[PDB]
């Protein structure tokens, strides 16, 4: 009853509509956080290299 | 009284996908049936979105395919999903046939015989598809495979020129090959339904080859969820290929435009034709070589007549297990030879492997089944 | 409130007069479509636990339909119970309680049992007060608490090939629409 | 030859990371349902 | 009384163990392919042999799903393997072949 | 055309099952899982592996023999 | 003509299903907004910002 | 192995169906010859002559 999976179930999972709402709201914030991360990993593993890092050489 | 159970359309869905009694029992080797369906609709969907931009004229066909890969927003994933899905379609086909061979599933005569038609239809479809981008492999692929008909005595030449549109592969050949390649997957889809209709009559076989009515489970949720997992593995296997190695399973020679004056030095089939290719060229005779090719796939229809064993499955049959694996490894041998030039060691070992293919199915596996019967005092 | 809800679903057997017209949707559908021989709802009480549900007796080709309709009623009462049927259940319980406490023996049992379980005798006017409080909102609250998305205990005996798999009985304990 | 080169490798890393979430998750989903069968116990109780 | 018949029996026992239906607690006749002759022989079986057969097959299909096997102590010993279906099957084959002899005339 | 309630006849068999929410999806996943795969491997290696090594030997020899044949020496 | 479905029970039945039908609309609105990247609404959402500045 | 179908009754049954199977071949031969305009055979046929002289 202190436990967090319990309160997750009680507030959000018990009803299928709330379950669906928590998935769609969940999917919005996942798409941001994953694309933020996975781009930043890909960009860091290719340190210069891409036209995003070349950009500043040719002017405004 | 259930809406799921009595509605004339949902009836069909429920009796196939939900309430269908299935063995408690069936392993990962039973995942390939749904995977073939996934493959079928993947190829339909990508193939549709490729058809939206492809032109079937000789002057422009290569240009349209590369227009897809460079200019069309995400045309590259669609094109190589399609290309590697066709190879995925073949991996799943071969697994699915082999499962059927091992587990004695061919004793479902109609299901199996329709399956043999499905193999031949998907082979003919994928031949046509490879002709479409009008690379070098496209042209000579179209030349050789159409010319197989020229081995039919008296009328074979007339037939080849009938499907060509003239004396050579030409403008007429490519436009009809686009049309034939468009419709045939939908014909396949219809035959896949008849395949399923004959199957539901008996329900599934299982690893033991023993009747499983004593222990059926509902298709949902068990095989709905096992199928989802299996499809997610199919997506991994496909998306590994398109995103990390798009051209691993194809030919570089199909990136040079078609050229009727020069056949390339190295020419081999698409990997999934290599065994049958190896069989045909092991025979230094025109009529015999093509008769062996036809027989290399049409043999599957004789396998039910050659089942000697008092058991259905190979699970409790060690002699047959050994000879099954000799068949797989021999098939792996034939795809290796198919990949190599017609020179010294390769000619003989490919001839011996061809002989072994036909000897294993015709003679050696039926005899193994009799010996196994005699050993169990049966 | 659970007893009110159980009264709404009620009981049935094949010797009940007028089947089609019975108020309980389960009892009505079971009578018309020959879904069972009998069913009964129950609420067996022990110290700090119990068994709340139903039992039925049916032909081999009817278990699936019976289970479907039973579960739908539980689900319906959790989500969408209405004022009028709750009155009917309330009335059925006043009539059951009063008709039960009729004779020296059932009253003596009730004195004896109640002093073991409640430590008092709960007088008839108290039960009526407790019954009267129950409305549709209470039935929806109290049924949801015990029924909705809970794991049932299931017992099957006889020709039970068509007894639904447990996962599919578990799935009958919630509704995707709600 | 291949202007898509950098885009396909970006989607590839996303594919691998997504699959590293989804493959164990769908596995758990499938195992959770197959629980009822995989732990089931049989007894045979014939008469006399 | 033969060294050679003991040898054939020892190849047979070897094969029996290799076949490994006994590992799932199956008898030989549990593993037979159900054709029309066999389905009838099963139909002809008395109550006890019928009910034993279904449980053995149940137990095997259960194990085959878990991809597991019985403790070695509980494997069916080759010497203890009851040929319970065979006499019924011989009779069903014998009756069919009589019909087929009559269909010839 | 086959339905539950019409499949076959079974008598005298009790099945005990537990809810998915009562039990673990990965009960003793490595402790029992690894011993099993090894047991399954041992069971089948002699049936599956020897044709593929037989492929491997003919592969290794065939590639080697083809390589050596397109070299000369005394001519 | 639809007068079958007008009375105290159907009034209660509609009232019961109202929080659910409201939440299914709330599901579908966000799902449309998410699927299309609906620029009009997502500019408000304090962390979901693909457009700079 | 096909020995089920060998005996005096099946010998009589084959003999009965022989004029019919012969006539169904005669149907199919002419039908193939007609459909293709099989030049080899139709040159013999004394009035069916699309080729002059
Ligand atoms: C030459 C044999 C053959 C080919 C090729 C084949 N099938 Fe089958 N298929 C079978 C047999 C036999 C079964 C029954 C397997 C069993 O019950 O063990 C079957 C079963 C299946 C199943 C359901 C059970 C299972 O095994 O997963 C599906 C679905 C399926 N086939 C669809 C397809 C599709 C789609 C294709 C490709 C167009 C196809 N099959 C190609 C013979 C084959
Ligand atoms: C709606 C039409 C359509 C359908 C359906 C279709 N395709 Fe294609 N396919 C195309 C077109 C157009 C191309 C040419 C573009 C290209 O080469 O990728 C093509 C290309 C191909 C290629 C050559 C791949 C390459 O580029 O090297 C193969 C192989 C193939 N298809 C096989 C299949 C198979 C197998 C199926 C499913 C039975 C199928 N296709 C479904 C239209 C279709
Ligand atoms: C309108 C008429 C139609 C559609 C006729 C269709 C006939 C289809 C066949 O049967 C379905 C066929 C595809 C099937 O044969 C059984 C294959 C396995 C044949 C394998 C095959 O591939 C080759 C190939 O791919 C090549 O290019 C790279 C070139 C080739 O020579 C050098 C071959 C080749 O020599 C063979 C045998
Ligand atoms: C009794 O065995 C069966 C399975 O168990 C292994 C399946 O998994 C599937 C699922 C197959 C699918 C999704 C392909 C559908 C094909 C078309 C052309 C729409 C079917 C039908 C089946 O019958």
């Amino acid at each position: 009853a202190p436990t967090l999976t319990a309160r997750l179930y009680s507030l959000l999972f018990r009803r299928t509509s709330t379950f669906a709402l928590t998935i769609v709201v969940g999917a919005l914030f996942f798409e941001r956080a994953f694309d933020q991360g996975a781009d930043a990993i890909y960009e860091h593993i290719n340190e210069g290299k891409l036209w995003k890092h070349i950009k500043h050489k040719y002017e405004n | 009284t259930n809406i799921r159970k009595s509605h004339p359309l949902m009836k069909i869905v429920n009796n196939a996908f939900i309430d269908l009694p299935a063995p408690s029992n069936i392993s990962s080797w039973w995942n390939f049936g749904s995977l073939l369906g996934i493959c079928l609709i993947l190829q339909i969907l990508t193939g549709l979105f490729l058809a939206m931009h492809y032109t079937s004229d000789t002057t422009t066909a290569f240009s349209s395919v590369t227009h897809i890969c460079r200019d069309v927003n995400y045309g590259w994933i669609i094109r190589y999903m399609h290309a590697n899905g066709a190879s995925m379609f073949f991996i799943c086909l071969y697994m699915h046939v082999g499962r059927g061979l091992y587990y004695g599933s061919y004793t479902f005569l109609e299901t199996w015989n329709i399956g043999v038609i499905l193999l031949l239809t998907v082979m003919a479809t994928a031949f046509m598809g490879y002709v479409l981008p009008w690379g070098q492999m496209s042209f000579w692929g179209a030349t050789v495979i159409t010319n197989l008909l020229s081995a039919i005595p008296y009328i074979g030449t007339n037939l080849v020129e009938w499907i060509w549109g003239g004396f050579s592969v030409d403008k007429a050949t490519l436009t009809r090959f686009f049309a034939f390649h468009f419709i045939l997957p939908f014909i396949i889809m219809a035959i896949a339904m008849v395949h399923l209709l004959f199957l539901h009559e008996t329900g599934s076989n299982n690893p033991t080859g023993i009747s499983s009515d004593v222990d059926k489970i509902p298709f949902h949720p068990y095989y709905t969820i096992k199928d989802i997992l299996g499809a997610l593995l199919l997506i991994l296997a496909l998306m590994l290929l398109v995103l990390f190695a798009p051209d691993l399973l194809g030919d570089p020679d199909n990136y040079t435009p078609a050229n009727p004056l020069n056949t390339p030095p190295h020419i081999k089939p698409e990997w999934y034709f290599l065994f049958a290719y190896a069989i045909l060229r092991s025979i230094p005779n025109k009529l015999g070589g093509v008769l062996a090719l036809a027989f290399s796939i049409l043999i599957l229809a004789l396998i039910p007549l050659l089942h000697t064993s008092k058991q259905r499955s190979m699970m409790f049959r060690p002699l047959s297990q050994c000879l099954f694996w000799a068949l797989v490894a021999d098939l792996l041998t034939l795809t290796w030879i198919g990949g190599q030039p017609v020179e010294h060691p390769y000619i003989t070992i490919g001839q011996l492997a061809s002989v072994l293919y036909f000897l294993l199915i015709l003679v050696l596996m039926p005899t193994a089944g009799t010996i196994e019967n005699k050993l169990l005092k049966w | 409130a659970l007893q009110v809800a159980n009264a709404i679903i009620g009981h049935y057997d094949c010797t009940y007069g007028g089947g089609a017209h019975l108020s309980s949707p389960l009892a009505s559908i079971a009578a018309t479509n020959k879904l069972c021989q009998s069913f009964q709802t129950f609420n067996i009480c022990y110290a700090d636990t119990g068994l709340l549900g139903a039992h039925f007796v049916c032909d081999h080709m009817s278990i699936d339909d019976m289970m479907f309709v039973l579960q739908g009623q539980w689900m319906r009462l959790c989500t969408s119970a209405t004022e009028s049927e709750v009155l009917r259940g309330k009335n059925l319980l006043r009539n059951a309680l009063v008709s039960h406490l009729d004779g020296t023996t059932p009253v003596c049992e009730d004195i004896g049992r109640s002093l073991l379980t409640y430590g008092r005798r709960i007088p008839l006017a108290e039960w009526e007060s407790r019954i009267a409080e129950v409305d549709a909102r209470v039935v929806r609250e109290v049924c949801s608490k015990y029924f909705y998305d809970q794991c049932p205990a299931v017992a099957g005996f006889g020709p039970i090939e068509q007894l639904p798999d447990y996962n599919r009985i578990r799935s009958g304990m919630f509704w995707l629409r709600f | 030859a291949e202007p898509e080169h950098d885009h396909r490798k970006r989607m590839g890393l996303k594919m691998l990371l997504m699959m590293g979430l989804l493959l164990p998750l769908v596995y758990a989903m499938k195992r959770h349902k197959w629980s009822v069968l995989k732990s089931r116990k049989l007894a045979y109780r014939p008469p006399k | 009384v033969s060294a050679s018949s003991r040898w054939l029996e020892g190849i047979r026992k070897w094969y029996y163990n290799a076949a490994g239906f006994n590992k799932l607690g199956l008898m030989r006749d549990d593993t037979i392919h159900e054709n029309d002759d066999v389905k009838e022989a099963i139909r002809r079986l008395p109550e006890n042999l019928y009910d034993d057969r279904v449980f053995r097959i149940k137990r095997a299909l259960d194990l085959s799903m878990r991809q597991q096997i019985l403790p070695k102590e509980q494997w069916t010993k080759y010497e203890e393997d009851k040929s319970y279906l065979e006499p019924y099957l011989k009779e069903v084959i014998r009756e069919r072949k009589e019909r087929e002899e009559w269909a010839k005339k | 055309g086959r339905q539950f309630g019409h499949l076959t006849r079974v008598r005298h068999v009790i099945t005990y099952s537990l809810s998915p929410f009562e039990q673990r999806a990965f009960p003793h996943y490595f402790s029992k899982g690894i011993p099993n795969v090894l047991r399954r491997t041992r069971a089948c290696i002699l049936r599956v592996a020897p044709p593929f090594v037989a492929f491997y030997l003919v592969y290794t020899w065939g590639t080697q023999e083809f390589e050596k044949s397109k070299r000369k020496n005394p001519a | 003509m639809l007068t079958r479905f007008l009375g105290p029970r159907y009034r209660q039945l509609a009232r019961n299903w109202v929080p659910t039908a409201s939440l299914w609309g709330a599901v579908g609105a966000v799902g449309l907004v998410w699927a299309t990247d609906w620029r009009l609404i997502l500019d408000w959402v304090p962390y979901i910002n693909g457009k700079f500045k």
